């Protein structure tokens, strides 16, 4: 899901993209500017919102001791799910 | 207290708290100080005229042979006046032991090249006038050893910071290598870590 | 002997006049040095007990297990090296009362 | 190894050490790699109700060196009693 | 690399300056900018065929500062590799010395028996030399299972190849014509130029750091040092060769007494913690997180710690601030005692017989600068 | 993968030509292999 | 104890000197020498053939600095400034930055191939092991350029391969 | 206050070392630029041995006076052997620009060097 | 303009110096120095090249870190010349074989070089375009070297014609053309009046120029100090050097001032002379 | 040994070495440095720090870096007491500026105080 700018080539997932007034961009001449073309916003949603009967909930990230430390999450916000700072998944409620 | 933590012995501290009284009051005119800390391993704190007559004595006299010479640096201390701190230290074959000679010194006034009983010293004695410049008046040769030649500064002091000031790169204009001052690539980044909260309360000082 | 573990250091024959001898012109040399001090204490009785330890016995490997010093030629060799101290020290006299003292916030540690 | 026994006597009888017993080339005693995993012991703490860290803080027992100086006596010993002389060992010495 | 320059009557010699000072890199300045746990492979490499037991040094000096004793796994693991080191350091300088007073092959024959050993730091750490490893604070990370047992087979056929280096050289007559007569050493000079280790155990008298003060569980196990009678290099040589076959005698008696407590302290503020308590705990990952940021406060004064390297005292000599970071560290290096000596060793010979002084004495050139 | 060589010459690979398509018949380079294939090869396992 | 050598004599006995006259004049302990030569000349020689064969390792060598991610999530490094703060060589450069969502994030994650000495300090002190030390070590760089990575190179390079990291972790991970 | 010098009583003895220290240097010149092969004319070279000795003619304390004559004795020693390579002697001068001159207007030009 | 072309705080190893120079040619001679000098400047170098990378390689490290690029050009298409002139601040042109090649002449480097590079020059919108050119070249006879470079002069200054050409005279250094030909000898000598000038003066001119702008349009030429014979040069160089058809033809052709234009006094360099650097220059003599 | 002694100043600047530029051109700072607001302790007081001013850095052209020119950009000197700082720096040779310690004032507070009755100071929330 690449932008092409108009000074003619790839951008990355930050907005480091070059201006036409540059060096730099007759420096990456002969050699291309890798990149990885898998994204990170796009992969929150192709995770599902799981809906958890409790409310008071846990996240750990897919391992015991392989990930992330323990992180326990609330879901007093009636309308926005809870999110783990590490993990970047959502969680609701089930009443 | 008693698992994995290190047990000590108070009859070698006993025994090196009774022979520095008996060094210091056997040789009163150069003795300030004979500390012993915890774990037994003396230090006596040294007037710097008694470098020769002192060592003299510590080779000798079969209550403290001490032949084995070890090392002599400066510690480099501001906030004195007498910056450097000439640290001999001995090792007994006899008697199994170690004793830190620690002389006091300033910036330019000589101690009195240990060398004449120390042959270990020379190399030693020509360190520490090539990192410090801490002269030896008395001394068979001083020379520039671990350092270069044409470089000076003196740089194992506090003065000198980190980066030299000069830094060679070779080029073709007059064919041969050349000194420049210093263009750093990157900042050699500096971490305050320098805590607050006193996490040793047995050694502060009396604040004003 | 034959042939000691030392290296430059061959084997004397007649180890306990030359000794004597040697702890003699010990007691000669601190008889230059002044009274008052400890000094010729602490020198004066260790002499006399090494002495003590040489005359009461004309053995050789059991005088080598009680005079300390193994094997035995060290002792000759260190009885050299105190004599060099006293003749060092019949001069620069150590004994006398203390030269000045330092700025007296220098051998305080924590800084 | 894996050579024939004309050209092992040959080596044998160059160097009479046994040599197609113990070669330097492993075969069988290669450590059988992918072992099962290990747990491992947690040693003289977590101790429930009784690890008072008060006690061994070894970082707090560090006391200031005692201090004799400033700026008839029974004495002159030595720091340390004298080293006795050790022995020749028994397994072997020379001679 | 070093820079000679000799002053010679023919074919013979007079004098010798050796210029020192070609790999000076300013290792105590750097550490004077550092903490402790982030500058110790600076410790690891200024020395570096001895590579484990200047690790052992710094850590030691570290716990006697901090009077905090490791668990006895600790103890008898770091003994096993110190045997190690004490092996790799004595097989190298001896091939090393082969290898530059001629003698092409033992090199190539001892250097298999330490590509096994390289092989068994990978499969200890993951690195082949630099290992570090070694934390104050006793090791970290423990050995993975099935490791004891490659050593046993190490133990085993490494006997037989020693003996098969005895079996080359050693009454190898041109090589024992080559180096008898040089290298005296007197008594009074092994004291007075403060030599250090094997120079000792060469010349006279009988001397050990490991021995008469035992800094760890050194003092229960059976070994023997061996001592030199003329204070020669042949016989220096011998004296190498020996204490190579003590290291394995107490590599053996290692194995055999090994006991299985724990791998770091319990104290948990000055050794981090492992990965189950840290990604679920509070204090755990509290001392995870500013144990690595800042590195722990060390208390105030100066200690001197000296352990046997196979060059000789390794010595180390730590200034503390009530800090973080290290005032002051400097090193006693026994390959700055045995280079200072140099003039007085070689007095009468000629250039050769200078190289195999060179050798005889085993260099690094790397921890000679300090 | 044979077996009675000794540890050292257990797994070696033979490459083939034109992997990624630059004449790898001569010149063969290293990591010309797969990962998991990279786990088996340095001896780091002993199963395929 | 101490077990010391070289004290002996040359035996008077006239077997044991003509023995050593024997040496002397016939050249004898030399071929003893070469017959121990030619016997490691007749074992067969334990080379590697290099470019099959590769030498062994362990499953904690330190090689590529590579990066992981969460399962078919996010990048797992959530800039917390660790392996900067204990990068003993400095070599790590980390410029942080939230994005748009709220989840705090990076800018710039960069590793100096020359300083960085390969410790494993970096892989210890990460609390969610977002860098890890590789596999593989072929590097072979023909220009100095190429050997500063970016976060994107790393991001590469831990997506041309997890599976022999996460074999090697999910090994051994018990004993760190 | 108990200072103990290292040489010096007066400035006297500092004036005699000095000059004769100097006079070393001038029979010491032409030897070297002739030893190393190096390519600078003796008038060139011994103004700036004079340049360099005229620039620290501003210290009367005679404890620094003492340590600047042992630091030449040094390097006279070390470049009266050939100890001191071509690099080290042609570091002495500065035949590389360095072109920095100290105008107001040129250092407001290339900025932020006050 | 943009940022990262503004200078940065001092001099020298990668401070962001002032120009961005593509450079054709630099594989020669005053090209290498030329490069040498901007490095010691700290300037960001693009010069493209067409032989073995092993000869940019022993004039690599010049630069820091990286400053220096590589790349490839050829004299026949405008598209690797315009893709390596794509981003530049500045461009200097020093080419020329000194005897024709197989499928080089003397004509169509000096002519078709300069046209198609200045098309995508002006097409490009490049500044400070430094055109060398030798010393006084004629329409006039005896070099169709000297002719074809005066026509590439009439083009250079025609199109784009704020271009500074740029003349010294006939250099000397340590690759020296004529005194090593004063080397490889044997004899013949001749009558000429001559003035050498130091390649270090040139090259410090060329820098100093090129980072001083107001300075433009203007065609200079360099200047030797001494101006006297050539047969007395000889003498002088196998008295320093201890021992007793077109380069001869065209070192004994012509060498003079010309009074319409500025030389060396509008930039403010010292000159060294030919005496203090040929004793530098002149060894590889017998002991 | 009993020798010349003269009471003047000094003048080491001629011997360490550091070349006039960064002697005469940069300036030094002796400072108390303040507690860092957001935790409250004071044991990083009780210093006194030396310190030089800052200069120019700028971007590291191909990383995104800030190199300096400035070799002295990293010294800190950590001192104990205001005259030694100062004789030190006098010693060689670079100019200072003095900024003076400043304590935290001490105050009069009680809870009893914040449980007035007609005084105004009064908790209002606990
Ligand atoms: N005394 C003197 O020599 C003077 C010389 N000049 C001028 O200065 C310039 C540089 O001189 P100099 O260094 O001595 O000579 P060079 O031949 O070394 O310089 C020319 C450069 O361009 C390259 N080049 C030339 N023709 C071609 C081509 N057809 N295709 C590709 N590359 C080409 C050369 O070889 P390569 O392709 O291998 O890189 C070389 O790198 C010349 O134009 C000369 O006329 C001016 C005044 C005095
Ligand atoms: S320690 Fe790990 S998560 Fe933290 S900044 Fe470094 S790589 Fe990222
Ligand atoms: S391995 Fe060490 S040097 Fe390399 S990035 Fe990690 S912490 Fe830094
Ligand atoms: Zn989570």
């Amino acid at each position: 899901g690449v932008r092409t700018s108009p000074t003619g080539e790839k951008v990355t997932h930050t907005g480091q993209v070059y201006d036409d007034e540059d060096y730099r961009r007759v420096r990456f001449v002969g050699r291309q500017k890798e990149v990885n073309e898998n994204f990170a916003i796009d992969l929150i949603a192709e995770q599902p919102v799981s809906q958890v009967g409790s409310r008071v909930i846990s996240c750990d990230g897919g391992g015991g001791a392989l990930g992330h430390p323990r992180v326990y999450i609330n879901l007093d916000k009636e309308t926005k799910t809870g999110t783990c700072g590490y993990c970047g998944l959502q969680f609701r409620q089930q009443h | 207290t008693r698992p994995t933590v290190r047990p000590r012995n108070d009859v070698a501290h006993k025994q090196l708290s009774a022979f520095g009284e008996y060094v210091a009051e056997i040789l009163p005119k150069y003795v300030q100080q004979v500390q012993v800390s915890c774990f037994s391993e003396l230090e006596i704190c040294i007037h710097p005229d008694g470098v020769i007559p002192v060592l003299t004595f510590l080779r000798d006299h079969s209550n403290a042979q001490f032949k084995s010479l070890a090392d002599l640096t400066a510690v480099d201390i501001p906030t004195r006046q007498n910056r450097f701190e000439i640290v001999y230290n001995l090792l007994s074959l006899r008697f199994n032991s170690r004793i830190r000679v620690k002389t006091y010194t300033d910036e330019l006034t000589p101690v009195e090249s240990s060398v004449s009983v120390y042959k270990a010293a020379n190399w030693y004695e020509r360190e520490i006038w090539d990192m410090f410049g801490v002269f030896f008046a008395n001394h068979p040769d001083l020379r520039r050893i671990l350092t270069d030649y044409g470089f000076e500064g003196h740089p194992f002091r506090k003065d000198f910071p980190l980066s030299g000031y000069v830094e060679l790169r070779y080029d073709d204009e007059v064919k041969r290598v050349v000194a420049e001052p210093v263009e750093l690539a990157q900042e050699f980044r500096k971490f305050d870590l320098n805590s607050p909260w006193e996490a040793f309360p047995a050694y502060r000082q009396p604040p004003e | 002997k034959k042939t000691t573990g030392l290296v430059g250091l061959a084997v004397c024959e007649t180890p306990h006049e030359r000794l004597k001898i040697l702890y003699t012109k010990i007691l000669d040399v601190l008889g230059h040095i002044p009274k008052n001090a400890a000094y010729r204490k602490y020198t004066e009785q260790i002499t006399n007990e090494k002495l003590s330890i040489v005359k009461a016995e004309p053995d050789v490997k059991k005088l080598e297990e009680q005079l300390q010093g193994g094997q035995i030629e060290e002792v000759i060799l260190q009885a050299e090296n105190e004599l060099s101290l006293a003749r060092k020290m019949i001069q620069w006299k150590p004994w006398e009362p203390l030269v000045e003292e330092p700025p007296a916030s220098q051998w305080k540690w924590p800084i | 190894a894996s050579a024939t026994r004309l050209i092992q006597g040959l080596r044998n009888w160059a160097s009479g050490r046994d040599l197609q017993a113990k070669l330097q080339l492993r075969y069988q005693e290669i450590s059988k790699r992918t072992q099962p995993p290990p747990k491992l012991p947690v040693g003289p703490s977590h101790r429930l109700s009784n690890n008072y860290y008060c006690a061994r803080d070894g970082r707090r027992e560090a006391m200031p060196p005692s201090i004799v100086m400033s700026s008839s006596e029974k004495k002159a010993v030595s720091p340390a009693p004298p080293i006795k002389r050790w022995e020749l060992s028994q397994d072997e010495p020379y001679l | 690399v070093l820079r000679l320059v000799m002053e010679l009557s023919g074919e013979m010699v007079r004098k010798c300056d050796p210029h020192i000072g070609l790999l000076h890199r300013g290792t105590e300045k750097l550490i004077e900018y550092k903490t402790y746990l982030q500058a110790l492979p600076y410790f690891d490499r200024l020395d570096y065929v001895s590579m484990m037991c200047n690790e052992q040094a710094y850590s030691l000096a570290v716990e006697k500062l901090l009077n905090i004793q490791p668990p006895p796994r600790a103890q008898w693991i770091r003994v096993l590799f110190g045997e190690i080191t004490r092996l790799l350091n004595h097989i190298m300088a001896v091939t090393t010395h082969a290898l530059d007073i001629g003698a092409m092959t033992p090199f190539f024959w001892m250097f298999e028996e330490r590509e096994k050993m390289f092989e068994f730091y990978e499969r200890v750490s993951g690195a082949r030399m630099h290992a570090a490893y070694v934390r104050p604070g006793g090791v970290h990370q423990d050995l993975p299972l099935g490791l004891m047992d490659d050593i046993y087979e190490f133990s085993k056929n490494f006997s037989l190849r020693i003996d098969e280096l005895e079996e080359m050289l050693t009454n190898n007559r041109i090589w024992r014509n080559r180096t008898v007569d040089i290298g005296v050493v007197t008594a009074e000079d092994a004291l007075n130029y403060g030599f250090s280790g094997v120079m000792l155990r060469g010349s006279g008298i009988q001397w050990d750091l490991r021995k008469t003060q035992p800094y760890d569980v050194y003092d229960q196990v059976e070994f023997d040092v061996p001592i030199g009678s003329r204070g020669d290099c042949y016989d220096r040589y011998l004296c190498r060769v020996e204490e190579m076959r003590q290291s394995i005698r107490i590599i053996s008696q290692c194995l055999n007494k090994m006991p299985p407590g724990e791998i770091k302290v319990d104290d948990a503020k000055v050794s981090p913690p492992k990965r189950a308590e840290m990604k679920t705990s509070m204090e755990s990952l509290i001392h995870h997180f500013k144990l690595y940021t800042e590195g722990y406060q060390v208390p105030p004064g100066a200690t001197y710690t000296a352990i046997e390297a196979p060059k000789g005292e390794f010595g180390v000599y730590l200034v503390s601030d009530g800090s973080s970071r290290p005032y002051r560290c400097k090193i006693k290096a026994p390959g700055f005692a045995h280079l200072a000596g140099l003039d007085k060793m070689s007095k009468g010979h000629m250039l050769a017989d200078v190289v195999a002084i060179i050798g005889t004495q085993d260099i690094v050139f790397g921890e000679v600068d300090r | 993968e044979d077996n009675k060589q000794f540890f050292g010459r257990h797994r070696w690979v033979i490459y083939t030509t034109e992997m990624n398509g630059k004449n790898t018949f001569w010149d063969v380079d290293g990591s010309m292999v797969p990962p998991e294939w990279h786990r088996w090869l340095h001896c780091m396992t002993d199963d395929p | 104890t101490y077990k010391y050598v070289n004290l002996r004599e040359p035996s008077m006995d006239m077997k044991s000197v003509t023995d050593r006259a024997a040496q002397t004049l016939l050249w004898t302990e030399l071929i003893r020498g070469l017959g121990m030569t030619l016997s490691y000349l007749f074992r067969e020689p334990a080379t590697i053939n290099y470019p099959f064969e590769k030498g062994p390792l362990s499953p904690r060598f330190r090689g590529e600095h590579a990066l992981r991610r969460y399962p078919s999530g996010e990048e797992r490094c959530i800039a917390c400034k660790l392996c900067e703060a204990v990068c003993p060589a400095q070599a790590i450069t980390i410029e942080a930055e939230p994005r748009a969502d709220g989840s705090r994030r990076t800018t710039r994650y960069d590793i100096d191939m020359t300083k960085c000495i390969y410790c494993g300090f970096c892989q210890e002190a990460c609390p969610v092991d977002a860098i890890v030390e590789g596999p593989n070590f072929e590097f072979s760089t023909e220009t100095h350029e190429e050997l500063l990575y970016n976060k994107e190179k790393l991001l590469n390079n831990g997506d041309k391969w997890e599976a022999e990291i996460a074999a090697n972790i999910q090994a051994d991970y018990l004993y760190r | 206050t108990s200072v103990k010098p290292i040489f010096s009583r007066d400035m006297n003895e500092a004036k005699r070392r000095v000059r004769e220290l100097y006079r070393a240097w001038y029979r010491e010149v032409p030897n070297t630029v002739h030893l190393f092969q190096l390519d600078i004319s003796v008038k060139q070279g011994r103004d700036k041995v004079r340049e360099m000795f005229k620039k620290n003619a501003h210290v009367t304390d005679p404890r620094v006076v003492d340590l600047l004559v042992i630091k030449g004795k040094m390097e006279l020693e070390e470049t009266i052997n050939v100890w001191k390579q071509r690099t080290h002697v042609m570091r002495f001068f500065h035949e590389t620009e360095a072109p920095r001159p100290k105008d107001f207007l040129s250092k407001f030009y290339v900025g932020h060097d006050p | 303009l943009h940022h990262a072309v503004i200078p940065h705080g001092k001099g020298g190893r990668s401070s962001v110096s002032g120009i961005v120079a593509t450079v054709f040619g630099a594989t020669g001679f005053l090209g290498r120095y030329l490069v040498n000098h901007l490095g010691r400047m700290g300037s960001q170098v693009i010069v493209p090249y067409r032989c073995e990378p092993y000869d940019t390689m022993h004039l690599r490290p010049m630069g820091d870190l990286g400053q220096i690029i590589f790349m490839d050009w050829n004299g026949r298409d405008k598209d690797s010349i315009r893709r390596a002139v794509e981003h530049s601040n500045v461009v200097i042109n020093l080419v020329g074989r000194e005897w024709e090649t197989k499928n080089f002449d003397f004509e169509d480097v000096f002519v078709k070089i300069p046209q198609a590079i200045a098309q995508v020059s002006k097409e490009a919108g490049v500044e400070k375009f430094i055109h060398i050119s030798h010393l006084n070249a004629d329409i006039k006879s005896s070099s169709k070297y000297l002719r074809n470079k005066a026509v590439g002069e009439k083009e250079v200054r025609e199109t784009f014609p704020e271009a500074t050409i740029i003349k010294p005279a006939d250099i000397f250094g340590r690759e020296d053309r004529f005194l090593n030909y004063f080397a490889n000898i044997r004899s013949l000598g001749k009558k000429t009046v001559k003035q050498p000038v130091y390649i270090v003066d040139v090259t410090k001119g060329i820098i100093n120029a090129i980072k001083d702008p107001d300075a433009r349009g203007k065609t200079f030429a360099f200047v030797g100090p001494n101006r006297y014979l050539l047969f007395d040069l000889v003498q002088y160089v196998f008295a320093v050097a201890h021992r007793p058809r077109d380069k001869v033809e065209r070192i004994h052709t012509t060498d003079r001032t010309l009074p319409h234009l500025p030389g060396l006094e509008d930039l403010g360099v010292q000159a060294t002379p030919l005496e203090l650097k040929a004793i530098e220059v002149l060894r590889r003599h017998r002991t | 040994t009993q020798l010349i002694t003269v009471d003047e100043k000094l003048d080491i600047t001629t011997l360490t070495g550091v070349p006039e530029e960064h002697i005469k051109t940069r300036k030094a700072r002796i400072f108390v440095p303040a507690r860092n607001n957001m935790q409250s302790g004071v044991n990083n007081t009780k210093k006194w720090k030396m310190e030089f001013d800052t200069r120019e850095r700028w971007e590291n052209p191909l990383m995104g870096w800030a190199s300096t020119a400035d070799p002295l950009s990293n010294l800190v000197l950590t001192f104990s007491t205001k005259e030694d700082a100062i004789a030190f720096a006098e010693k060689n040779g670079w100019s200072y500026d003095v900024e003076e310690r400043k304590v935290p004032k001490p105050k009069s507070k009680s809870y009893g105080a914040n449980f007035s009755w007609n005084k105004r100071t009064r908790v209002s929330t606990k």
